[PDB]
RNA sequence: GUGGGAGAGGGUGGUGGAAUUCCCGGAGUAGCGGUGAAAUGCGCAGAUACCGGGAGGAACGCCGAUGGCGAAGGCAGCCACCUGGUCCACCCGUGACGCUGAGGCGCGAAAGCGUGGGGAGCAAACCGGAUUAGAUACCCGGGUAGUCCACGCCCUAAACGAUGCGCGCUAGGUCUCUGGGUCUCCUGGGGGCCGAAGCUAACGCGUUAAGCGCGCCGCCUGGGGAGUACGGCCGCAAGGC
């Protein structure tokens, strides 16, 4: 699963300031979360391919999310992909 | 004539141990009955079933039956 | 974890000393396998609907458990390895969904 | 040589032929019939008639190994699958229960052309 | 983001009963099967019908729907695990981050190919029996590939709603699946059937447009020759674009 406060950790560690839940940040660290165990789960299971299609889906966002953020602050873009490991 | 959860309390339709009720769904022979004998909305029957089938795999219920008469 | 309801149908003629060894074995390979027992239910000698190995009854066991869900498929290879033991089934506990009410 | 009191009958029918088996309260055969049992060989094997000959002849058969109560068990359908109860029915033999036990698959086997 | 939901969405491992085939056993005789009617076939080495026991494969009756899920292909026993998409409510967070999409990459029914398994029923080829003027077919009795599993290819279709994707607008009515509500009804989101305005060659479509608009992609420009030929690319081949 991601269990609630698996979640939790992720946000309450990449939020801007307490209580943003929605923005660019935290979107892309959710968003990374749930790829990477998308991806663990592919590595065995090649043959599910619908689950394959959603993964398409969430790094395609992944990587329009990462577009716009470096479009608007570079600084803060290369700090996102340092923290996470990307691109 | 009519249905089924007409005559019966409020019951779980959940579980799948009661024989004492699920009984009341099966047919004569196992089969489980339509939903215009049942009276149960949509929902409801497609709980009802899997619960019956669970209680069949257990031995509670019957798969099928023989038919008297004819 | 997650809550877990596991069913047993085992011999219905067995002994005592026999009948509570295989009962000692089960919750042996459910705290072996990290289970924790939360309430039991022993409704016994019950006559099936259709024969079960050969026998017109069997004997009837339910817990209710919460466990390590990595598991609970070894948790079941493991009781039903037994001899005795007829079914095996384990199943995620649920709401009382009700109707009528 | 038996003297087996009360029995089971078995009608089974298809659209081809009638047959009768008759066995005892364990389910072990005594006699048996079918169309083809008595004279009829073609087609009409799989008429009524001769579903009413064939009972009527299990039960005569029947009759003389000490019968007296029989349960009936029904498997298939085909003309004159009534017609062997019927006949079976006023045939000397008290008709205990009627029961209808015809198999049907949950599904296993592919048919055969014909039946699809 | 939080909370709540429905579902044959996918992948993995388990498992249950019904039926068929076979094998062992009990009991029982002379036929069973099969069709328009028959014959081939099976049966005194004991079948068919019946009862008990085992093996093995494949598919999951009723529930089942005019239902649901999925981008499509497609998906139905039950259990558990791994996971995808989606809907409502709250109106909390970011602050235009949007739409489409040549190319590419991936999926892609069935049949087909390769290697290795598996093989009960079915069944191209095939072998027989009939019918017919003939029968190379329909109908009957057999039967191999194959159907099944793993891994790798093939990339086609009436892959059909014959209806590209997105957003905004334009009467309603009735049935329905699934959410929330102050629960007769109202309000979101699917599936249907009648119908306003309108469209349409007509049939018909009509808030699930074929209406009124905007964006972007694909495509069309008599029939036969022909999805042929030539070239290229892909493919083990079949063959595909
Ligand atoms: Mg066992
Ligand atoms: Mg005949
Ligand atoms: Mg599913
Ligand atoms: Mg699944
Ligand atoms: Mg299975
Ligand atoms: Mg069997
Ligand atoms: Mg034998
Ligand atoms: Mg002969
Ligand atoms: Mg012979
Ligand atoms: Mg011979
Ligand atoms: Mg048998
Ligand atoms: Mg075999
Ligand atoms: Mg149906
Ligand atoms: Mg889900
Ligand atoms: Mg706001
Ligand atoms: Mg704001
Ligand atoms: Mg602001
Ligand atoms: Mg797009
Ligand atoms: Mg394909
Ligand atoms: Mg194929
Ligand atoms: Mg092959
Ligand atoms: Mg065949
Ligand atoms: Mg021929
Ligand atoms: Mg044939
Ligand atoms: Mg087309
Ligand atoms: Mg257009
Ligand atoms: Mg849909
Ligand atoms: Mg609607
Ligand atoms: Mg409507
Ligand atoms: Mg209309
Ligand atoms: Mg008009
Ligand atoms: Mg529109
Ligand atoms: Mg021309
Ligand atoms: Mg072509
Ligand atoms: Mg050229
Ligand atoms: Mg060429
Ligand atoms: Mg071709």
């Amino acid at each position: 699963p991601i269990t609630k406060e698996e979640k939790q950790k992720v946000i309450q560690e990449f939020a801007r300031f307490p209580g943003d839940t929605g923005s660019t940040e935290v979107q892309v660290a959710l968003l990374t979360l749930r790829i990477n165990r998308l991806s663990e789960h592919l590595k065995v299971h090649k043959k599910d391919h619908h689950s394959h299609r959603g993964l398409l889906m969430m790094v395609g966002q992944r990587r329009r999310l990462l577009r716009y953020l470096q479009r608007e602050d570079p600084e803060r873009y290369r700090a996102l992909i340092e923290k996470l490991g990307i691109r | 004539k009519a249905k089924v959860k007409a005559t019966l309390g409020e019951f779980d339709l959940r579980d799948y141990r009661n024989v004492e009720v699920l009984k009341r769904f099966l047919s004569e022979t196992g089969k489980i009955l339509p939903r215009r004998r049942t009276g149960l909305s949509a929902k409801e029957q497609r709980i009802l079933a899997k619960t019956i089938k669970r209680a069949r795999i257990l031995g509670l219920l019957p798969f099928t039956e023989k038919l008297v008469r004819k | 974890m997650r809550r877990y309801e596991v069913n047993i149908v085992l011999n219905p003629n067995l002994d005592q000393s026999q009948l509570a060894l295989e009962k000692e074995i089960i919750q042996r390979a459910l705290e072996n396998y990290g289970a924790r027992v939360e309430k039991v239910e022993e409704l016994g000698l019950r006559r099936l609907a259709y024969p079960i190995a050969k026998d017109p009854q069997g004997y009837f066991l339910w817990y209710q458990v919460e466990m390590p869900e990595d598991r609970v498929n070894d948790l079941a290879r493991e009781l039903r390895i037994r001899d005795n033991v007829r079914r095996v089934m384990v199943v995620k506990s649920q709401e009382p969904f009700l109707a009528n009410a | 040589k038996r003297q087996v009191a009360s029995g089971r009958a078995y009608i089974h029918a298809s659209y081809n032929n009638t047959i009768v088996t008759i066995t005892d309260p364990d389910g072990n055969p005594i006699t048996w019939s079918s169309g083809g049992v008595i004279g009829y060989k073609g087609s009409r094997k799989g008429t009524p008639y001769a579903a009413q000959l064939a009972a009527l002849d299990a039960a005569k058969k029947a009759m003389a190994y000490g019968m007296q109560s029989v349960d009936v068990i029904v498997r298939g359908t085909g003309a004159g699958r009534e017609q062997a109860i019927r006949a079976l029915q006023a045939s000397g033999l008290q008709v205990k229960s009627i029961v209808d036990d015809t198999p049907v698959p949950h599904n296993g086997c592919r048919p055969k052309k014909k039946f699809r």
